[PDB]
Order: C-alpha cells, then sequence, then structure tokens
RNA sequence: CGUUUAUUAAAUGCGUCGGUCUAAGUAUUAUAUUUAAGAUUAUUCUUGUAUAUAGAUUUUUAUUUUAAU
C-alpha cells in the first residue's frame, strides 16, 4: 500500500520485519497495531533501543 | 383532498366528495376569505379612512377650539392611538341584547318553586 | 436530580452524553478528563519499567 | 482501542479524541495549537517579497 | 414611504430557521458520509505567521 | 362579587384628581347549581381587586373631567396622605374633592 | 450504579414528583436525612 | 474620521 | 470563609434598623433588619449624632406601605417576609384553560411605511397603532420602523406623555378580551364616541327630502 | 343574526396529523373570522 | 488534492513562489497541499504584512477632544462576560448558531450607531440637550442666581 | 476596576476618578478582601453577595 | 349569596351575614373549594388560605436559567372521574422561545421566558428594558445576567459612540471656522493637515456626498 | 453441536418469510418479530386486533397478526 502506491507493482519480495524508525509515534499501546513487536523507535539512527515498557523488564525479570 | 387533508379510500365516495358538507362547507370558507381580501379588506379600511379624515377636518377644527388647544394636538386628544380594525379583531359586532329573558321558577313549577 | 443542565428544552442540549458535560455532578466519576493532576507524572506511574519513581 | 494517525480526528485532537465517543469525535472542532494567537495585522513583509509588489 | 408587504423580514437570517423559529442542528442530523473527505483532503490548517 | 368593602384613592392620568371609588358587597354566584368556571375565577379576581386594581384596567368616570376613561392609577392610602398633606390648600380644591 | 427512585423526568418539565405530593414526613428527627429542598 | 464625514 | 462579611444592605440612617431584605434587595424569609453598626454604639452616641428634628424623619412610620419597594406592603408587617403573592400573580391559576386570545398592542412607528399590498398605511410617522404582537416584535421593531407606546418611549421622542395602559391587564378568555376592546376603544379612539360622530348619518336633511 | 351561516369548516391544516375526533371543523376564533 | 511532488512544487513555484512571491516553510508545505489551504497561507502571512494601523493624531484637533466638555467613560469592554474554557469544549457548543442564542452575543467592536428607534441613544441625546438647556444658565448666569436664591431662602429661616 | 475610567490623552492610562469610588459596590470574595466593581454591574454578582 | 333577581350594589351585606355553606368561607378569606374539604384542621384553612403558596421553582434560584418571572410550579389537586380518587401533579408555566430583537445590540437575541415574561416584555418597552429593570435575585436568570452584560456594554457603547457626535461636532464646527474660503486648495490641504484629517479621504467623501446629492433626489 | 436452577423436541443460532426504516449508518441494509436448517411440499375459509378510512366512534379484511369448532 506504499510500495504498490510508489512503485506502480506488488512489492514481490519479503517485507522487512522490525518496523522502519517512526512508524506509529502517536500510537501508546501497540501490542496489536503491530505484532508484539515494540513501539518501533523515535525518528532516528540512533541503535535499535527496546523502550522499557513494563513489559520488557519483566521477561527481563524472567 | 388537500383542501381538507382527506385521502380518500373508497371509491364512489372520492365523487361523492365534491358536494361533501365538508368540501363544500371549506369551499365556503377559503372563498369568504379571499372576498375579504380581493374586494373587502382594500375597501373596509378605506372607509375607515374616509370617516377619520372627515372628522379631523370636518369636526375636530371646531373641537380644538372646545379644549383651548392647537388642532394638531387635539389628534391626540380624540384619537390617542388607531385601532385599525381586522378579520382577527373585530370589537363584539352587535350590542349584546339589552332586554334579557326573564327567569322562571325551575321546571315551570308555579307558585315559585322549593328548589334549584 | 438529573436535570441540573443549562435549561434549553426545544433545542440540542449541547454535550448531553459528551466527556465535558454539565448535568453530571461536580465530584463525579466519568471525570477521567481531569487526568491534568498537580502531582508529576512520573510518581503516579514510574520513571521507566521497573516503576521507580512510583510512591507517596 | 482509539487509533491516532486515523485521516479522521480533525487533526487537532489526536489525544483529547480519545474521549469522548465513536460518534463525538469525528465532529470535534478544529480550534487551534491553543498558542496559535491570531493572524495578526503586524508589519514583518517576507525576506524579498519587497514593496511595488507590497505596494 | 417605506413599503413592506409583510412576511418579509424573519428576525432570524432564512438559513437558521424553520418558516419561523431557528432550527435545532446535533451532530445527529449531520452524517459521517460528509467528514469522508478526510481520507485524501487534509483538514484546515492554522499556519502561523512567520 | 366582593364580600367584603374597600375604598380605593383612584388618580386620574389626564388630571390627576385623585378620587374615591369605592367597591360594596356583590354577592356570590349562586352555589345551589354551581359552576366552576364562574366561581374560582370570581375568587381568583377578588385578590386582583383586593390587591389595589393588581392585574385590571380601571374604569370609572373621573369628577373634574366629566368623562369615563382608563387612565386610573390607583393610590394606596398612604401614598395619598402623602399627595393630599402635600398640595397647597387651594390644589385640594383643585385635584381632589 | 444507583438509582435516583424518581424517575428522570421529561427534559422540559424536570420535576415531576417532589415527596411531598405523597403525604410523606421527612423531618430530619424522624428519618434523619429528610428535609426537602424546595423549601 | 468622523469629523471627516460632517464636511 | 468569609473575609469583610459585607455589611447590611440599607444600614444608612444613624438612629433605626436598616430596612428588612428583599426589601432593599436581598433574600425575602425575615422581618426585621438588624445591623451591627448600630446596635453596638451606645446609646447617647445615637442621640449625639442625631438632633430631634431628624429622629421624627426616620422614625417616620410607613404603616402598611413600604418606602423602599413603592407601591407594595412593607414586609416586615405581612404575615411573612416573603413578596406579596396576590399583586404578582402567575397570569395562569392553578386550573384555568391557557385561552388567553390573539392581544394587539399599540406600537409608535418611527418612518412613514406604507404598505404594498393593501396599499394603504401601516402607520404615519410618529402615530400609534395597534398592531398585532408577533408583526410588531418581529416584524415591525428589528427593523427600525416602529418601537413600543409606552410612557417613556413618548417621553423619547417628543410626543405628549399618553398611557396606553400598554398590557396594565392581559385577559384570559376571548369574551373577557372583547370587553377590554370595548375599554380601550373608549379611550384611546375616542372620536368614535362622539355626539358628531354618532350622528354624520344625520348632519343634513333625513335622506328622504333630497333631491335626486 | 343573518351572519350565522358559518361554514363548519376552515382552510386550517389540521394540527395532529394521526387520527381523532374533533378535526376540521370550526372553532370559535373562526366563527368569529366569518361573522 | 495536490499532493504528489510533481504537482505541488507544479504549483507552488507558480501560486505561492511566483504570483505571490510568498516562500512556504517545509513542515507547512506538508498540509499546503488543497485549494483550501493554499489560500489561507496567503491569508495569513499576506494579513500579517499590513502595517499595524498608525493611531497618528494631530495636536490642532488633539487640544480640541481635551477642552471638550463630554468625555468618554471607555471602560465597558471588560465588563463583557467571559467564556474562557477548553477551546474545543467552548466551540463543540457552538455545534449550530449557537452564536446569538441563550444570552451571548458576538461582541464586534461597534463605531456608528443607528440612530432609528434606538432608546438608549435618544435615551440621551434629550437627556443632552437637557444639558446644553442647564448649560445655558452658567453661560448667562441664571444658575448662579437661582443658585444664590437658595442661600437667601436658606439663611434667613 | 478598569470599569468607567476616563483615558487621559497623555498617558493613555485611567485617570483617577475620586467620584468612581462612590458608585462602586464593593463585592467581597475568599481570597480577595473585597473587590470594587461599579455600581451599574453589581446585580450579575447576585450569589456571591448571597453567599 | 341573595336569590333576588337584580342585587344592586352596597355597602354591607344586606340581608345579614351572607347565609350559605359557601359564603362561610367566603366570609373567612378562604377560596370557594374549601366547601370540598372533608377534614378542615387549623392547618387545613391555613393550608388553604394560601398564607404562603405550597408552589417551588424547578431549579434553585441559583442555577435558574430560563426567565421563570414570578411563576412556581404549583401543584394541582384533582379528582378523578366517576370514582372520586383525589391524585395531585405538578401543572409548570409554558415557556416560549423568546426571539427578540433587543434594539440595544442591533441583533435578534433568544432567551425562552414564560408567556407571562413575553407579556411584561411588552410592558416594558422593549426586550432589553425588561432586562434592566429587573434587578439580580428577582431577574433570577442565568441567561438574563449574560444578556445583561452585553446590555450594559452594549448601551455604554451607545454612550460612548454618542460623545464621537460631541467630539467630532466639535472638530466639524471648529475646523469649517478655517474651511472658510475656497481660495486655495493647496490651503484645504493644510487646513486639512492641521487637524490631521487627509484630503484623500475628504475630497471624494464630500464627492460622494454631491454625488449622493445626485443619488437623492 | 452451542446453552440453561429441578436439564430437556427448554431457550440459542444460519437460511427463507413478514413488517419497519432513505434527514444518522449501507432497504441484496440495519432495526422488530414468527419460525426453524437439509430434502418434499406447504391446502380450504373467515365475524375480531391491525392497516387504510371521510369530525370518531359505528362501519370496512390486498399483504401481516390471530382465527378455521
Ligand atoms: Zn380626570
Amino acid at each position: 500500500h506504499k510500495y504498490l502506491a510508489k512503485h506502480g507493482m506488488d512489492y514481490q519480495g519479503r517485507v522487512p520485519a522490525s518496523p522502519a524508525p517512526g512508524m506509529y509515534q502517536g500510537f501508546s499501546d501497540v501490542h496489536k497495531i503491530l505484532a508484539n513487536h515494540p513501539k518501533p523507535q523515535r525518528e532516528s539512527r540512533h541503535l535499535p533501543v527496546m523502550p522499557m515498557t513494563p513489559r520488557v523488564v519483566f521477561e527481563h525479570a524472567q | 383532498c388537500a383542501l381538507c387533508h382527506i385521502r380518500f379510500r373508497y371509491k364512489q365516495d372520492y365523487e361523492a366528495h365534491k358536494e361533501s358538507e365538508l368540501h363544500v362547507n371549506r369551499l365556503r370558507w377559503v372563498e369568504t376569505m379571499n372576498w375579504w381580501r380581493e374586494t373587502g379588506e382594500p375597501a373596509y379600511l378605506k372607509a375607515s379612512n374616509e370617516q377619520w379624515e372627515w372628522f379631523e377636518q370636518h369636526v375636530l377644527p371646531t373641537k380644538a377650539q372646545e379644549m383651548g388647544c392647537t388642532l394638531d394636538e387635539a389628534r391626540r386628544v380624540y384619537r390617542q392611538a388607531i385601532m385599525t380594525e381586522t378579520p382577527t379583531w373585530h370589537r363584539p359586532l352587535q350590542c349584546p341584547t339589552v332586554k334579557q329573558e326573564v327567569q322562571e321558577p325551575r321546571d315551570q313549577r308555579w307558585p315559585a318553586s322549593p328548589k334549584w | 436530580v438529573f436535570h441540573n443542565a443549562p435549561s434549553v428544552y426545544p433545542f440540542t442540549k449541547p454535550f448531553h452524553d459528551t466527556p465535558y458535560d454539565q448535568d453530571r455532578g461536580r465530584f463525579d466519576k466519568t471525570k477521567n478528563i481531569l487526568r491534568e493532576n498537580k502531582w508529576p507524572a512520573w510518581m503516579d506511574h514510574g520513571a521507566d519499567g521497573t516503576g521507580f519513581g512510583i510512591g507517596l | 482501542r482509539f487509533n491516532p494517525e486515523g485521516a479522521g480526528l480533525t487533526r487537532g485532537t489526536s489525544a483529547y479524541a480519545w474521549k469522548w465517543w465513536h460518534t463525538q469525535y469525528p465532529w470535534l472542532p478544529n480550534v487551534a495549537p491553543a498558542d496559535y494567537v491570531p493572524p495578526s495585522p503586524r508589519g514583518i513583509r517576507p525576506a524579498a517579497w519587497d514593496d511595488e509588489f507590497a505596494d | 414611504v417605506i413599503s413592506y408587504k409583510a412576511g418579509d423580514y424573519h428576525l432570524v437570517p432564512k438559513k437558521f430557521t424553520v418558516g419561523k423559529r431557528i432550527a435545532v442542528r446535533s451532530y445527529l442530523d449531520r452524517n459521517r458520509t460528509e467528514l469522508s473527505d478526510r481520507t485524501f483532503m487534509p483538514q484546515k490548517n492554522w499556519f502561523r505567521p512567520y | 362579587s366582593n364580600r367584603f368593602f374597600q375604598k380605593f384613592y383612584l388618580r386620574c392620568g389626564n388630571c390627576s384628581a385623585i378620587q374615591r371609588s369605592a367597591q360594596g358587597y356583590q354577592p356570590i354566584a349562586n352555589p345551589i347549581l354551581f359552576k366552576s368556571d364562574e366561581h374560582c375565577r370570581n375568587y381568583h379576581d377578588e385578590q386582583r381587586r383586593a390587591a389595589g386594581y393588581s392585574g385590571m384596567v380601571v374604569t370609572c368616570r373621573c369628577h373634574r373631567c366629566e368623562r369615563v376613561h382608563s387612565n386610573w392609577k390607583v393610590l394606596d392610602a398612604q401614598q395619598f396622605l402623602d399627595a393630599k398633606l402635600r398640595m397647597t390648600p387651594e390644589e385640594r380644591a383643585q385635584r381632589l374633592w | 450504579a444507583a438509582t435516583p427512585g424518581v424517575g428522570i423526568a421529561p427534559e422540559t418539565t424536570p420535576v415531576k414528583y417532589v415527596p411531598e405530593m405523597l403525604n410523606i414526613q421527612n423531618a430530619k428527627w424522624w428519618n434523619g436525612r429528610g428535609k426537602p429542598v424546595y423549601r | 474620521v468622523r469629523a471627516t464625514e460632517k464636511l | 470563609v468569609a473575609p469583610w462579611v459585607p455589611p447590611p444592605r440599607h444600614d444608612v440612617k444613624v438612629t433605626m434598623p436598616p430596612p428588612p431584605g428583599g426589601e432593599v434587595g436581598g433574600s425575602y424569609g425575615v422581618s426585621t433588619g438588624y445591623s451591627d453598626r448600630l446596635a453596638r454604639t451606645p446609646y447617647w452616641k445615637r442621640m449625639a449624632l442625631s438632633t430631634y428634628a431628624l429622629r421624627m424623619k426616620e422614625n417616620e412610620t410607613r404603616y402598611p406601605m413600604s418606602p423602599h419597594r413603592e407601591g407594595e406592603y412593607d414586609l416586615r408587617y405581612t404575615v411573612t417576609a416573603y413578596p406579596d403573592h396576590i399583586k404578582h400573580r402567575p397570569l395562569l391559576e392553578i386550573g384555568e384553560a391557557h385561552q388567553i386570545p390573539t392581544i394587539e398592542i399599540p406600537v409608535i412607528f418611527l418612518v412613514n411605511l406604507w404598505d404594498e399590498e393593501r396599499l394603504t398605511w401601516f402607520g404615519r410617522q410618529y402615530e400609534t397603532v395597534y398592531v398585532n404582537r408577533n408583526v410588531a416584535r418581529e416584524e415591525l421593531l428589528p427593523q427600525r420602523y416602529a418601537i413600543y407606546a409606552t410612557e417613556e418611549a413618548y417621553k423619547l421622542l417628543g410626543l405628549p406623555v399618553v398611557n396606553h395602559s400598554i398590557h396594565e391587564e392581559i385577559p384570559k378568555t376571548p369574551h373577557a378580551y372583547k370587553k377590554l376592546l370595548e375599554k380601550q376603544s373608549y379611550t384611546e379612539e375616542r372620536w368614535k364616541y362622539t355626539i358628531e360622530y354618532l350622528f354624520r348619518k344625520y348632519e343634513a336633511d333625513p335622506p328622504e327630502l333630497q333631491d335626486k | 343574526e343573518q351572519v350565522q351561516d358559518v361554514p363548519t369548516s376552515t382552510d386550517r391544516k389540521p394540527t395532529g396529523m394521526h387520527r381523532g375526533p374533533g378535526k376540521r371543523q370550526t372553532a370559535p376564533k373562526e366563527a368569529a373570522q366569518y361573522q | 488534492v495536490f499532493e504528489e511532488e510533481t504537482l505541488r512544487e507544479r504549483v507552488l513555484d507558480r501560486v505561492v513562489e511566483g504570483v505571490f512571491r510568498l516562500v512556504p516553510t517545509s513542515t507547512d508545505r506538508l498540509e499546503l497541499k488543497s485549494v483550501a489551504n493554499i489560500i489561507d497561507f496567503v491569508l495569513t502571512h499576506v494579513t500579517v504584512a499590513r502595517k499595524p494601523l498608525q493611531h497618528e493624531i494631530p495636536e490642532a484637533a488633539r487640544t480640541v477632544m481635551r477642552s471638550h466638555p463630554l468625555q468618554p467613560q471607555l471602560g465597558f469592554v471588560h465588563a463583557l462576560p467571559t467564556d474562557n474554557r477548553d477551546a474545543v469544549v467552548q466551540e463543540w457548543e457552538r455545534m449550530h448558531h449557537l452564536d446569538w442564542q441563550f444570552g451571548k452575543a458576538v461582541y464586534e467592536p461597534r463605531s456608528a450607531e443607528n440612530e432609528r428607534g434606538n432608546l438608549t441613544w435618544l435615551r440621551e441625546v434629550r437627556h443632552h440637550e437637557a444639558r446644553e438647556a442647564f448649560q445655558a444658565d452658567v453661560d448667562s448666569g441664571e444658575a448662579r442666581r437661582r443658585h444664590m436664591a437658595k442661600i437667601k431662602a436658606a439663611a434667613q429661616v | 476596576v478598569h470599569a468607567n475610567r476616563y483615558v487621559d490623552h497623555d498617558t493613555y492610562e485611567e485617570k483617577y476618578d475620586p467620584h468612581w469610588e462612590h458608585n462602586a459596590h464593593l463585592v467581597p470574595d475568599q481570597q480577595f478582601y473585597n473587590i470594587p466593581v461599579p455600581k451599574e454591574y453589581k446585580d450579575a454578582y447576585w450569589w456571591r453577595d448571597l453567599q | 349569596f341573595s336569590t333576588f333577581a337584580l342585587n344592586p350594589e352596597t355597602s354591607r351585606a344586606p340581608h345579614g351575614p351572607p347565609r350559605g355553606l359557601i359564603n362561610r368561607y367566603i366570609s373567612m378569606g378562604l377560596p370557594p373549594w374549601a366547601a370540598w374539604c372533608n377534614r378542615v384542621n387549623r392547618h387545613a384553612l391555613y393550608r388553604m388560605s394560601d398564607v404562603s403558596p405550597r408552589s417551588f421553582l424547578p431549579k434553585a434560584p441559583h442555577e435558574m436559567d430560563v426567565i421563570w418571572m414570578n411563576e412556581r410550579v404549583r401543584e394541582r389537586v384533582r379528582t378523578s372521574r366517576q370514582v372520586q380518587h383525589v391524585y395531585r401533579q405538578l401543572k409548570y408555566p409554558f415557556v416560549k422561545t423568546g426571539i427578540h430583537y433587543s434594539d440595544t445590540l442591533d441583533h435578534w437575541v433568544q432567551v425562552p421566558m414564560v408567556e407571562a415574561a413575553m407579556f411584561e416584555i411588552e410592558k416594558d418597552g422593549g426586550f432589553d428594558n425588561f432586562i434592566l429593570k429587573r434587578s439580580g435575585p428577582e431577574l433570577r436568570s442565568t441567561y438574563g445576567e449574560r444578556i445583561r452584560r452585553h446590555l450594559l456594554v452594549r448601551q455604554k457603547e451607545t454612550q460612548k459612540n454618542f460623545v464621537l457626535d460631541q467630539q467630532a461636532k466639535a472638530l466639524a464646527e471648529v475646523t469649517q471656522a478655517e474651511l472658510m474660503k475656497a481660495t486655495s486648495e493647496e490651503e484645504l490641504d493644510a487646513v486639512l493637515a492641521k487637524y490631521g484629517m487627509d484630503a484623500e479621504e475628504f475630497k471624494r467623501l464630500m464627492a460622494k456626498r454631491v454625488m449622493e446629492q445626485r443619488k437623492s433626489v
């Protein structure tokens, strides 16, 4: 829906996982408007860091 | 029959409607209203004028000298407001009956009456 | 005493059901709006994942 | 259950609209950033638009 | 003279009114089919003056 | 229908002649064949006179300008003494009786 | 969860059924919370 | 501007 | 917490309490006024600041009436301090049907207005006309053609003050109105009831003796 | 009185769209109009 | 909707840069993608251009409004009632013509007043003509006399 | 406090009206001792003078 | 109550204290519905003598919005049909949409008001005066206090917009003594430059006026 | 094929069908119901409710409701 519009084709390739930095920035509890993936990032290029939601910290505690 | 808001379900009465007491009466009413607007009103308030202006020129001159005032001033003592007249706002058309019917003992009882 | 609202009987009764409404009282529930709280955010939900700043 | 960036929302309210019913958040009206001041008839003309054009 | 045929000024502009009486509008008369141009045409904006 | 007596002091508007017009005893419409409209509006109307002609046009003929009009201001009898006591002894012959 | 017990009156006539309409006694000393407001 | 308009 | 409790409403007189509230504009329900300014100042003080010629002007008993609410009985002598219920009664009593008919009010026209349908005059300029209650409010007043014919409206315009008794009494029944039309037809449009207007028919020869 | 031939009806559209007794007949305000 | 870059640049260099010689920032170029928004963006940056009206008064006329007897009270704008709250809850209510309704009024500052039927205008133009008439005495001096007649009524008593 | 204040055409501020304080109706308050308002605008505060 | 046909008015009861039962309750001020009480306890003839009316306001006096001039929701005790059950009910007044033209603020304004206000408005000379002579706790409205403010401004704006006509006529009068002769149209600039009342605005404004001499003919 | 306080030809549920709705939601739709899917078929006849109705009642049966001794 963003490759089809800008390229005139079906993507016809494996889509990258790990949503691009800058997507879903207003969302707060994504977890569904995503896979259970983390909120992607800021629109930055800094190294990926898990936004330590209360959930991620619990997994560390497991 | 939009005139009287009537949908007709049975034929043979849609025919007998045009002279029905509902239609013919609604005909008279929506007509006499036209009469009032067509001829009446533009002539009724014509005469209402042609008598007032008669007064304020044929009678009020002499009347203003009776108050000892100026002529223009009396046109606010003899007509404090011009209550024109409409179909919707007539003062009683007929001065009510002066000789009222005589009361009677109740059920035509004659030597007075024990009860009411 | 449900009708402590601006009396408007033939018009639409603005807000009627919406969060910022009259005819619902003052010390009511349904006041999530008023989430504005003087206390800093971090002390009612921790500064990070481990609920650090939490407390009184 | 809200969806910010929802291409509805009137684009002023994406936080205040989580509250408000489904039936009332599309209609919530556009107002201002609450810090945007009215268009002000001040005298600052674009840097290079210049007079003759401005006049 | 100032002519006047009656049935002229309604006291309320003829948009906000029924024959006489201002009419009620309450976001329930309105459809959601307007406001659906938002999917492409973005809402009005307040461009701050530079 | 006023069971009780009361005299007002009506002040004309044309000549301000404070004339007094009383209200006698006019008996109640018969209760034997009762009529609910003619009674309960006889009574409610009676409070409206008893409170100094509250919601009624006053129609009495003047004594100074001999004519009947509807221009009277009903004076409560301590607004009357406010007026009567404050008129030179000659105008008491003019406006009062 | 709650109940006014009065039943919401029309939005035009906001008050039908005052408790006095039923010859109710609500002295502050009798049932406590009594004394009405239209008073 | 009002004093203007009189003249 | 009340810092600076206000002073009583009408405490302006030196040796008598201020009139009760409500009468001055406040809350009814209490008969006797009281002001702690007056009750604290010892008696000689209250007799110092005042001469005998003055107390007889503020002793002054306006007994039934109220000196402040002009025209209404003093609310410290009624059965209870509330306003007189009887004078200010709602227009509909507790049982009657609302058959208050259409009423036509007097308005002072301000511009020579000339109907183009009846081709005659709604009203000359500066003459009071009895117009409908919902022509006046909705068509004659919003445009500046007319105003009401109140006493003070006459004062503002330059006309001899005339008392139309504008809604001095509303009629609650058609035949209770069609009597009020008879009263108002006499005071207002009086030329209808002259010995000269009752005899336009006869200012000259009885018609049966004139030419043809 | 010679004017008592009031048509027992009137043009006014009957309020009360549904149905019932007393519809579409003269009113004592309309009976004084035609009079 | 001027969305595709090829279309926006085809309009922005011509109308907002060419015709008007305006220049839009990057973040506003985002929402500057419709005929409705192009009109407003101009109609803010051209409204912020009119030199703020310069209230400049002369001197010769200035001394008139000073010595003139009748001066203006001029504080009323504050008495006006405030409707301050969240702008959305304040403007949601004006969902329709809730403007002149229920004791509200869109007060636009008015500089001239209609004189016909305006009670509060005739209510003072007579009170003024009752001030010019009283002022006539003090001009001639019948006020001082009629005022000096009180103290001679209030002296021998 | 700024209602009915002759603006003077030198300092463009309110001239000190000595009369104003006499046509002023001190409406009370909790965070203020007694706010002064001109007489004409007194009735809008009818509840606070009753509270 | 007397039985004769024509009972001319008189000072006192002509035939002794009026007989009958309903004359017994009128002789004590009560209304003629006391004839239908089964118990007339000392509270009852208090209750029904209307010493203080059993009648209240729908909302608080402070929160009241719709302009109820002098009304309450009086309860009307009705007796039912064939089997006479007595029940009571609260009867309201009739509130109309008061869509008036208050010429103070030269625009229509709507405040819902009981019928009794739509009469006492016209008895007061306008809608605004009815807002203005009533006072606070008397006009116990809330809309009436939002529209009194605009009324108090848009009056003190007329008075302000009046003194314009007295500061303008002052200039117009005092400048005419310097528009005295049409010798120099370079001087008409200087007199206008004196009061800073520019020419380009005045010249065409007078032109539009002589055209208005031709627009009005 | 689910689901129930004395646990099931209880009551759900899909389809069809009847009625309602084009100024709050898409009339191959959603409200409001009666039935029960699948497969055959779905008969005869009307006195009342409803609809339509014409100041109302009283009258009055295209479809629907209930009825058929
Ligand atoms: Zn007289």
